[PDB]
Formats: structure tokens, C-alpha cells, sequence
């Protein structure tokens, strides 16, 4: 190839990136309008590890809540962890959208102690619901997150059904095996919109 | 802190 | 080409993109000590959606303010909006400066739903004032967001005059046909400093 | 070369990109379980500038604490700033590791107005202590940060112990000339986890 | 929250 | 705002 050619390649690839990596709109972004039910959705592994205080006096323990799942912000620490292998956590997308693919994406190994990361989510599903609020919801696929794949992983559903949706549950099955928690850093819900 | 968010109406300006 | 030449063309490509992806000083950055000014510069759009509430009870509406102009953050949503098609916004700059060129820049298509994105500014100007409120400050350029161009936009003033500034207007006239607002995502004002 | 090489090069290089881009675990981040001391360690430089209010009134001047020394932005201004050439700074580490490099970083020259950076650390030391507050800790290297190389440096201990440690000190004995204070942003521990 | 910001004196320090 | 942050017990979630 020609130096020109290169140049190309790497405008076209540094362009990609700053997508959002992935090129692909984020309904579940939650600036962009998305957010999460909480009373829906699993409880919050508890820690008592960071103590934040002002002026002198202690105030509390901050621990990360269920919405760093859907905010960009993907440094070691920036995820939600939950009790054990298995996790409820439900969204409401900023648009009723037919879901087409999600994403999901851990911190990367290389930058992880050992360079393991066993608090990664393994096997996941996804239900989508159509009136928010318990039913059961249609399962819309049943991944799994490859630990030895990169940190970014998009799954594109086998031949989704036509039907939209604006409410959607993540439910982890099971971890990489973590014996504590589950953490999850990121996670992104793609399709088509209703228009 | 910890404060929950929640869209009541449409999207926010995009 | 060698593979040699394409490692030292990708650290040289990507360097410029960690150089604040233009590699040049941001006289309106925020953190470098620019400040909008608030009382001259238009109404924010009203919207009553975001509703954020802590420990059970409601609280207010969040809405994005003029300053979000001025922040890196460009992901969906992190934006300033404004009632219609044409607005004021203000800034006082880290510096008293030649300003030789501006950048603006909105979210990527790509990252938009139906890959639109109708409440980009389209014609905007640009004047300077030398002393702060009001008595209408000289006209520096008049140029047009191209929403099918790249997101980031550098714009270089045609012979711009000597004078130095510390006050600027970014005045934008039409969009690209939003009914109800305009975003704005980042503003940057490049320079001679006075030194 | 082929274009089949090409991607493959630039793909690598996103990737090391996107991990810190330097690759290698930060025992010193702050979201990762890192925290500064600040009893032990530097007064910050007061200025006096940025005056934030709300609902009309004035509240304080905000100034940037030691812990953004431990955050991952770095724009310009998101450094921690004191007085004169010289400053101590003390992290007790995420985690108890034997220390093999530590980054050091500065603001790009090229974002610098008149891409200079005088406030940027010159020579420096790293000590390691292993049982916190005061004593006076191990030397393990006094570095240079090299104010004509790129803006992220990585010093590799020249042959260090394999004592662990936990709690550590920056300590900035020049800088590379401001006359009034240093800015520091955002500084990197690595080394081999106690396991 | 929505807390204006200005710069009373110079810049800040950089 | 200004708040001091410390870890008394061990690291948070990874």
C-alpha cells in the first residue's frame, strides 16, 4: 500500500473510535435519555470501604449505584457490583426502539491485578417488556461475555422479532467466577427506532 | 451522595 | 510503504488525537479558567423531563446550563440547548487573545437516532468585544456548521485584524431544522495570546 | 506492507490506546481503591480566581485538591497545584504491590499557550513506606520528567527491591521553571501484586 | 444542582 | 465543594 493509503486507514479507524468505539447509537445511554427502575432491579453488593467526608467530620460510605451501567466512564472501579453469580437490572430506553444488538463491556485484563478479571458477567439474557413493571417480559437472546475476547463485545440477536420495546432487563446468570460480587461496567441496547 | 434519576416526559435535548 | 512507516504515521496519528484531537490551546475551555457569563447569553430551553431526587422525595428538574458548552464532555445529551432556531451565548476567555480560529462541534450522525441530527447550529458569527457588555463588539467571522462534514469543525478566520479579546459571542442565525431547539455541544476559540 | 497488515497494526494500536494507553495497571488510581493522605503531604498553591455560586449568591473559591493527581483527566487545569519547585505528595495504594514503574504525566505543549509548560514537574524521587505516617521511607528512584518528550512518561526502576509497599511518596524537588507554583496531573503506580 | 462558575481573578493554575 | 475520600477497609469492586 501507498502512504496515502495509510493515512486513509487510520482517519477511517481513529474516526470509528471516537463513536463511541462501536459507531452504533446507545438507547440505553443515560444522558442521551435513558435510565434505570431501582425498585426493579437487584440490590447493591455493600462494601464499607469508602468513607467520603467534608470540613473534618465523617459523612458516609459512597458505594457505586446500579446507573454507572449505562455512563460512559469505564476506569477500574467505575462499575455496579451485586451479590453472587446471578443479578436483576432493568432499563427504561430513551426511545421505544425494536432492539437489534447490545453491548456489553468490562474493564480489560491488562489493566486488571493478575491480569484476571473474575467479576466479569459470563452467561447473560436479555427480556425486553412492553408496559414496564414485572409480567415476565420476552426474552429477546441469551449471550455469553467472552473474558478472553476484548473488552467491548456487541451480540447481535439471532433473528429478532419485530416487536418494540422501551423497557428492557439485563439478567446475569452467571460470573468468571468471582467467589464475592459481580461487577458491570457498561452496558448498551442498539435497534431500530419506532420513528 | 446518591440521587436516582428518572426521564417523567420525553428525552432531554439532543 | 514499510512497516516501520506505518507505526511511526499511527503514534504520530495518534498523539494529534490526544492532543485534544485538534492539537490546539482552548482560550474558551472551562478548566484552562474561561467562564460563560450568563446574564448577556440566551434562555436555556425548558424542558421538565430529567427529574433527579434523592433519599425518597422529588427535588428539581436537572437541565444542562450555557457552561456545558465550554466542557469536553460530548456524549448524547451533553449539550446546551435553546429555544429556536437562532441564540446568544457569552464567554470571557482564560486569556486576552488574537483569536485566529474557532471550533465547534456536535454528536456524530452515526450516534443519533435515524442518523439525523436536525438541532445542529447551521450559520453562525462570531464577535469580540474588548471591554465587556454590550455595545456590540466587532463582527470576526461568519461561518456555517456542516452537518454532513466531520463533527469536529475548525473554522479559520480570513484575515482576521490584529486587535486581542477576552470577551466573544458565538451568535448561532439558523440550525439545521429542529422545530422546538438547538444543542450545542463544545465551542473552542484558538489564538495569539497577548503574552 | 498489505492493507491486511495495516488493520492489523492500527487495531494493536487502538487497543494499547484504550488501556490507560500505556497498558499496565495503575495501583494508584483513585476509582480503582487509591487514596491520598493529605494530612502527610502538601499545602495546596492558593489563588483565589474561580468563584462558584448558586441562586445568586457567592459560596467559595474552588481550588483543585491532591486527590486529582489520582484522576484520569487531564485536561487543562485538572492538575493539583503548590508552592514553589518543590512538594510532597503521599498515596496509600489500592493495594499492597512490589513497585516497578511509576507515570508520570503532563498537559500536552501543544494545548500549553505559547506551548510552554514551566509549571510542569522536573526532577523528582519516589519513596515507599511500609507501615504509613512518617518514618521516612525507602528511596527506590529520583527521575526526570523530560519537559521536550511526550506528555505521558513511564520510569522503570533501575533494579528495584522486592519489598512491598503500600503507602508511597511523590516528591517534586524542581520544576521546569514557573515562578510561582507546579501543577501535577495525574500520577501512575505499577509494580507486582503482594498476591 | 446548577451552580454558576467565574473567574474573578486570572486563570487558574495550569 | 471539597471532600477527602479514603478507603478504611480494602479495595472497592473491580
Amino acid at each position: 500500500v501507498t502512504e496515502e493509503q495509510v493515512h486513509h486507514i487510520v482517519k477511517q479507524a481513529l474516526q470509528r473510535y471516537s463513536e463511541d468505539r462501536i459507531g452504533l447509537a446507545d438507547y440505553a445511554l443515560e444522558s442521551g435519555g435513558a435510565s434505570v427502575i431501582s425498585t426493579r432491579c437487584s440490590e447493591t453488593y455493600e462494601t464499607k470501604t469508602a468513607l467520603l467526608s467534608l470540613f473534618g467530620i465523617p459523612l458516609w460510605y459512597h458505594s457505586q449505584s446500579p446507573r454507572v451501567i449505562l455512563q460512559p466512564d469505564v476506569h477500574p472501579g467505575n462499575c455496579w457490583a451485586f451479590q453472587g453469580p446471578q443479578g436483576f437490572a432493568v432499563v427504561r430506553l430513551s426511545a421505544r426502539i425494536r432492539p437489534t444488538a447490545v453491548t456489553l463491556e468490562h474493564v480489560p485484563k491488562a489493566l486488571s491485578p493478575n491480569s484476571t478479571i473474575s467479576s466479569a458477567p459470563k452467561d447473560f439474557a436479555i427480556f425486553g417488556f412492553d408496559e414496564d413493571l414485572q409480567q415476565e417480559g420476552t426474552l429477546l437472546g441469551k449471550f455469553t461475555y467472552d473474558q478472553d475476547g476484548e473488552p467491548i463485545q456487541t451480540f447481535h440477536f439471532q433473528a429478532p422479532t419485530m416487536a418494540t420495546y422501551q423497557v428492557v432487563e439485563l439478567r446475569i446468570l452467571t460470573n468468571w467466577g468471582h467467589p464475592e460480587y459481580t461487577c458491570i461496567y457498561r452496558f448498551r441496547v442498539h435497534g431500530e427506532p419506532a420513528h | 451522595f446518591y440521587p436516582m434519576l428518572r426521564y417523567t416526559n420525553g428525552p432531554p435535548p439532543t
